[PDB]
């Protein structure tokens, strides 16, 4: 089974986060929890759902409810703005979780700028489309992106690329679309679509 | 105190073979089941083989079933990743982990020490010019510059030779069709353009490009 968690979660200084867990037979294991940094190796932060190891803060603690687990940092400081991943098993394999970045705000929040700019006539030539939307001004600094083809979600030919730090400190990151020119051709609705802090903002080309 | 050091990390072809290596010390290492986990750019942390304390079991993540085997030699405290057949995909930092439950209680407990890493990066691509595309419309106004499939690093985008500079967002690069695809986008007052011109600068040496494209309603 897999185990999921919320892309992104976001408190205050002093606030309690709250990051949880679920899958389909996580009740029946233990569940451990790893912070991971950038550029650093993970560390085990809480094991057995709820046990912090020696040189763990007790800000640090874990519960688990039917098949979800939560960590939980009470009083939060700007130093556990960290990426948070829950860990177990399954019949033959060890599961991790996708990852939660913990933002503890420095800043007020932001929703996304969204721009959907449409293959040039050039690349077209060359039997190729590409569509970039542009997502700028964001904060915290992780979003989803969603897109859509005739009203149907896309599982295929989209790379988005990890959010940066813009000067005035917000975030940005771009997604790219790339369908062959005849696809390009055959549909009239193309859509991006951007989570962020749990309100989606669209920006749609239509012919 | 405890630690894993890792090394045997590289940059190889599709197809061939490395070995990394997770050199231990600070506990019984024989007591211990021991992982490798890996974390591709800007992906989460993804399950590769574990080998249990005894080296009587070893299991794979689905992923590289057939292709990487995972052994141990308990007479020098050493865990390897034997990486075969590699794949773009395999392209990742790879951690050694060591568990915190002794023994049988190996899978309960989570992992308490992890190496630093050592990457591993396999591509076949050459030097590739990219093609630079203009990113348009269909008060202020968005305009871009799409540069897509080039290789290797390094590439240089600029706006009007460097005289525009205010307003502009160029995003990381993104690996695609096992090529890199690159964007700027730059902002400007809707009087300003078309009326006056704008033009995206790309220098990419290791094919000799250097390109200036002019963005057109």
């Amino acid at each position: 089974y897999e185990l999921t968690q919320p892309p992104s979660v976001s408190v205050s200084p002093g606030q309690t986060a709250s990051i949880t867990c679920s899958g389909d037979k996580l009740g029946d294991k233990y569940a451990c929890w790893y912070q991971q940094k950038p550029g650093q190796s993970p560390v085990l932060v809480i094991y057995q759902h709820s046990k912090r190891p020696s040189g763990i803060p007790e800000r640090f603690s874990g519960s688990n409810s039917g098949n979800t687990a939560t960590l939980t940092i009470s009083g939060t400081q700007a130093m556990d703005e960290a990426d948070y991943y829950c860990q177990a098993w399954d019949s033959s394999t060890v599961v991790f979780g996708g990852g939660t970045k913990l933002t503890v705000l420095g800043q007020p929040k932001s929703s996304p700028s969204v721009t959907l700019f449409p293959p040039s006539s050039e690349e077209l030539e060359t039997n190729k489309a590409t569509l970039v939307c542009t997502i700028t001004d964001f904060y915290p600094g992780v979003v989803t992106v969603d897109w859509k083809v005739d009203g149907t979600p896309v599982t295929q030919g989209m790379e988005t690329t990890q959010p940066s730090k813009q000067s005035n400190n917000k975030y940005m990151a771009s997604s790219y679309l790339t369908l062959t020119a005849r696809a390009w051709e055959r549909h009239s609705s193309y859509s991006c679509q951007v989570t962020h802090e749990g309100h989606t903002v669209e920006k749609s080309l239509s012919r | 105190e405890v630690q894993l050091v890792e090394s045997g990390g590289g940059v190889v072809q599709p197809g061939r073979s490395l070995r990394l290596s997770c050199a231990a010390s600070g506990f019984t290492f024989s007591s211990y089941d021991m992982h490798w986990v890996r974390q591709a750019p800007g992906k989460g942390l993804e399950w590769v083989a574990v080998i249990s304390y005894d080296g009587s079991n070893k299991y794979y993540a689905d992923s590289v079933k057939g292709r990487f085997t995972i052994s141990r030699d308990n007479s020098k405290n050493t865990l390897y990743l034997h990486m075969n057949s590699l794949r773009a995909e395999d392209t990742a930092v790879y951690y050694c982990s060591k568990v915190r439950g002794a023994a049988a209680t190996g899978y309960y407990y989570g992992m308490d020490v992890w190496g630093q890493g050592t990457t591993v990066t396999v591509s076949s691509a050459k030097t590739t010019a990219p093609s630079v595309y203009p990113l348009a419309p269909v008060s202020s106004v968005t305009l871009g510059c799409l540069v897509k499939g080039y290789f290797p690093e390094p590439v240089t985008l600029t706006w009007n030779s460097g005289s525009l500079s205010s307003g502009v967002h160029t995003f990381p690069a993104v690996l695609q069709s096992d090529l890199y695809t690159l964007s700027s986008s730059v902002t400007v007052t809707s009087s300003t353009w078309p009326s006056q011109s704008i033009t995206c600068n790309v220098a990419h040496p290791a094919s000799s490009t250097k390109v200036d494209k002019k963005i057109e309603p």
